[PDB]
């Protein structure tokens, strides 16, 4: 169970489909699911 | 002609579309289909 | 538009087909290099056989030196999509075409197909002014230019397409070339004896295949070769206006219009072939012929302004399908990290949950350990102070701290250590089946 | 033979680091303090400041508290042992050591950094293949040797044998120097014994607190620590017992002072009191034992309830990646659904743009025909061409182009509320006994 | 009889052990007040 299967990525045309409220939980939830990895290990 | 004439306007507005097809094989494609789009995209297909 | 006879299906492969006749055949360029098709380079060194290797090549099929229009048609789509690419990945062109309007584009788009994005990226000063609009500017310092010497009547056609914005220099074009061969593309002088074919392209004589039926070689519509005719347009385009006359009775010029079989006629096929229907004398009939013609024009004119707006619908209906399929990807994974979101909020709640029972346990078991540790050190200094006293022979110095070290034996010997006390254990449960069918049935898709 | 120690890392660096609470210069000239903290290499003293006030947080006069000397050396000790895992020479070796030997190679690296103590390539090695009296042997011809050798020593034979020996031979050793300033505590140092077996030399001392102990004695009580002769008479030693008073005398205060009280000869005080003591250090060192495995099992249980609380924070976490990833999963099929959808309208929209595009190059070529032809003079050709071209522009007249269709547009739905509110009551932590 | 006595004072001894700068006066105000020499320590390390 490695980061691709709980990563998402927008692309260039989405990303500006996105408010500051959509940009900043997109950076919640990605730099949380990161750090659950960190200490998961895989 | 009420309808006839509307053929002919298809027959003419496909053959135009699909310069090598014969006028029956284009008028069977008007024929078997209910609008003129449709008859396009089945001659696209043949 | 602006219609004087000025009309232009105004797009790249349109702009392309004016600018390079079709050539079924490999030949030479004006730089000497192999070609073929639609303006598709074979080989730049000057070799007899690469070109032909190269054309087996691009097909796919043993082609001697002939390809199908078709064929040329194939290597046409790739080439333009291969210009456009060329733009898009480059640093210096991109910007550029990104600020431009759909004409000028493709006036770009040209210039990238004839010269490839490295010499088109080489006009700086030129796509600087164009990034800033300037255009009357950047048609003068284009106009500067080699390419501009080497081929001045295309780059004339470009230049004013990127600086007017429209495509007048292309509709003059294509107007010119009505009075030129739809093949080679010769001048129609009476010498090529010009034909018109009932689908209004006309051509050489010699340009022509195979009562009997003929392709169109333009647009590929088919008639019975009975029905073509002399352009008599250019037939008359090496003297000034001829009498005509008659296929039968060859000494007699046709100088009536018969309107009940819309054609002209001799004296005597007007008398006796088409006796007893209608007729004028010719310059009687033709004023009345130009007014039904023109009115014509008018009435398909105005059908033509319909059709460019409903094309115009169609472009931007194609514009939304595509936003709303963006619009539901965002949704789709807006909705997910949502959902992230949430379940981390309860993963966090969890673990504080443990780590309230933790910290109670753990408070208790390290008190315990750290007392247990700070008596046991205490147990030692006594009895590594006591064992030494007594290694010592110094019994006067023994006897006289006898009192002092007797005291913390006994009371080392009193310490109070609670013992060891167990601990609960927890486990985290869930259903793993119950979650995994609530995600991948999750939502839809209206 | 009575050997004692308390084998952690924390009690070997404090048997090999005597703690000090001013800034200090160490035998390299760098300034120190604390527990073997270096503040720096530099040679300015007020360097040397800037950088304890930086690792205390206050302004330190150079000066700083137990406490903080503490928070100093945990941090160290800490810093030694990520040195040792991050360094590609050191963990290897460190991984294959047993706990006790571990200490040993903190030790050194707490002393002398990790690229020092990685330098020590084939002594390390040795270490890694258990060749124990080689290493010994050869990091006893080290600089580090020569500069510390009773320190190098007591760490070599924690690495030679598997014990804290060497660790509890100095704390007995340790018993015969000052508890402060660890000078030996010879008869020049007025050397005092307190009520807690605790010694100092008089100058680092009603009543008084324990230098070392932080307990209290009345100085009444305090003796001289008279293992390293009579009080009252200059020449006299003193031989009885006065049992009456529970005190050694000489012959001239028993006579005298003490006269006909009540006394044993010392050799009779001697033998008692050494089978009485004897026995106490039995029974006592036998508690110690007792309480020795009752500590190994208080540390089991830290253990198991740490492991506890690591099971449950994993399992949670690898719960919500597992839904995670069935998400996604699901996600790429949503998009995929859409995609679908839109590709099919765009076939039909390209459909009829190609259609409307392909009518209007006939209409514009028509167009452009006819008027061509009407702006020509050649009255002749245009009467000859009339049937050709009306023809073409009443058929180009009657061409049929269906208008493009509404087509309606689709939307992502799903259920918010039922989705937090299955989050909020996610998963279960099963508690028992 | 005065075993609470002698508990007392082996209470106070391991106390005094534990907190070697707090007066004999409180640590056996948190011996009286608690029941078990653990819950007397966790008292005295509160301060
Ligand atoms: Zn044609
Ligand atoms: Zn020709
Ligand atoms: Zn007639
Ligand atoms: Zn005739
Ligand atoms: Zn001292
Ligand atoms: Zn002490
Ligand atoms: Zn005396
Ligand atoms: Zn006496």
């Amino acid at each position: 169970l490695q980061f691709r299967d709980v990563a998402i990525e927008f692309s260039l045309e989405e990303w500006h489909c996105l408010d500051t409220a959509q940009r900043n939980l997109y950076r919640n939830v990605m730099l949380e699911n990161y750090s659950n990895l960190v200490f998961l290990g895989i | 002609s009420e309808l006839e004439d509307l053929k002919d306007a298809k027959l003419q507005t496909l053959k135009e579309l699909f310069p090598q097809r014969s006028d029956n094989d284009l008028l069977k494609l008007i024929e078997s289909t209910s609008t003129m789009d449709g008859a396009i995209a089945a001659a696209l297909l043949m | 538009s602006s219609s004087e006879n000025l009309y232009f299906q105004g797009n790249i492969f349109e702009m392309l087909r004016i600018d390079e006749r079709l050539r079924l055949k490999i030949y030479k360029d004006t730089e000497g290099y192999y070609t073929i098709g639609i303006g598709h380079l074979l080989t730049k060194s000057p070799s007899l056989n690469a070109a032909k290797s190269e054309l087996d090549k691009a097909i796919g099929r043993n082609c001697n030196g002939v390809i199908t229009k078709d064929e040329a048609e194939k290597l046409f789509n790739q080439d333009v999509d291969a210009a456009v690419r060329g733009i898009l990945r480059n640093a210096k062109l991109k910007p550029v075409y990104d600020s431009l309007d759909a004409v000028r584009r493709c006036a770009l788009i040209n210039m990238v197909f004839q010269m490839g994005e490295t010499g088109v990226a080489g006009f700086t000063n030129s796509l600087r002014m164009l990034q800033q609009k300037r255009w009357d500017e950047a048609a003068v310092n284009l106009a500067k230019s080699i390419w501009y010497n080497q081929t001045p009547n295309r780059a004339k056609r470009v230049i004013t397409t990127f600086r007017t914005g429209t495509w007048d220099a292309y509709a003059a074009e294509a107007l010119e070339l009505l009075e030129h061969c739809g093949v080679c593309r010769e001048r129609l002088r009476p010498e090529r004896e010009p034909r018109l074919l009932p689908c209004l392209h006309s051509a050489c004589s010699a340009c022509l295949g195979p009562g009997t039926v003929v392709d169109c070689p333009v647009c590929k519509q088919q008639c019975f070769s009975k029905d073509i005719v002399e352009n008599y347009f250019m037939r008359d385009s090496g003297s000034g206006e001829r009498t005509v006359y008659c296929n039968v009775h060859k000494h007699e010029p046709l100088v009536l219009f018969c309107e009940s079989c819309d054609t002209l006629t001799c004296r005597d096929c007007q008398l006796n072939a088409h006796k007893d229907h209608q007729y004028q004398f010719l310059e009687d009939a033709v004023r009345n012929q130009r007014k039904l013609l023109a009115s014509l024009v008018k009435r398909l004119g105005d059908k033509h302004a319909t059709l460019q707006k409903s094309t115009k619908e169609v472009r931007s209906s194609i514009r939304q399908v595509s936003d709303v399929q963006k619009r539901v990807q965002v949704d789709v994974k807006m909705a997910i990290l949502q959902i992230m979101k949430e379940l981390n909020k309860r993963g966090r709640v969890l673990v504080n949950d443990a780590q309230k029972v933790t910290e109670g346990q753990q408070e208790r078991l390290e008190r315990q350990h750290w007392t247990m540790t700070k008596i046991q050190k205490h147990q030692e200094h006594i009895l590594r102070f006591a064992s030494w006293a007594l290694e010592s022979d110094n019994n006067t110095a023994l006897l006289l701290s006898k009192k002092l070290i007797y005291f913390q034996l006994h009371r080392a010997l009193k310490m109070i250590v609670d013992p060891v006390e167990p601990h609960g254990e927890m486990k985290f449960q869930w259903d793993l089946n119950a979650w995994t069918k609530s995600a991948e049935a999750f939502g839809k898709i209206v």
